[PDB]
């Protein structure tokens, strides 16, 4: 093996070359952006989730 | 001479590392319970 | 059951061509010009 | 995964056990009027009366 694969076409561990070594891969992590406001009627502070 | 492989004339489709999971694939293999050639 | 598999369809899904030389956007991005590379990532682009 | 993300719901298993303690407790304790009004009491062979 050099490499290996998810159910998808992307790779999931990989064999380090000039070492001989195997790395895990994991994506690093991601998320949405949710803003937290009370309205422009009250006031213009917000808190991002 | 006749007889039967049982599951033998499995192997590794594409060199290439998975675990914990079911792949199909579609590859040059042995077909169980099939009639092979014995010789002594 | 249905959720999960219905995520597993989308997820198997991204390995699929349809059409193109190879399935992941990076490998045919990296080996071909974008004025050719173009209508090949398109062909991606509206399957997934 | 990349791209999916999963949102937890809002209100937790704790917390929807609550509910269903708090409707238990005032299903058994007032009958049927807790849903109507205020809970009122009653004995339980009284209400299954
Ligand atoms: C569009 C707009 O101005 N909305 C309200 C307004 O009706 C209200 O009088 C004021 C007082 O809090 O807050 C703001």
């Amino acid at each position: 093996q050099q490499f290996g694969r998810d159910i998808a076409d992307t790779t999931d561990a990989v064999r380090d070359p000039q070492t001989l070594e195997i790395l895990d891969i994991t994506p690093c992590s991601f998320g949405g952006v949710s803003v937290i406001t009370p309205g422009t009627n009250t006031s213009n502070q917000v808190a991002v989730l | 001479a006749y007889t039967n492989s049982f599951t033998r004339g499995v192997y590794y489709p594409d060199k290439v590392f998975r675990s914990s999971v079911l792949h199909s694939t579609q590859d040059l293999f042995l077909p169980f319970f099939s009639n092979v050639t014995w010789f002594h | 059951n249905q959720n999960a598999q219905a995520l597993n369809t989308l997820v198997k899904q991204l390995s699929s061509n349809f059409g193109a030389i190879s399935s992941v956007l990076n490998d045919i991005l990296s080996r071909l010009d974008p004025p050719e590379a173009e209508v090949q990532i398109d062909r991606l682009i509206t399957g997934r | 995964f990349n791209g999916l993300t999963v949102l937890p719901p809002l209100l937790t298993d704790e917390m929807i056990a609550q509910y269903t303690s708090a409707l238990l407790a005032g299903t058994i304790t007032s009958g049927w009027t807790f849903g109507a009004g205020p809970a009122l009491q009653i004995p339980f062979p009284m209400q299954m009366a």
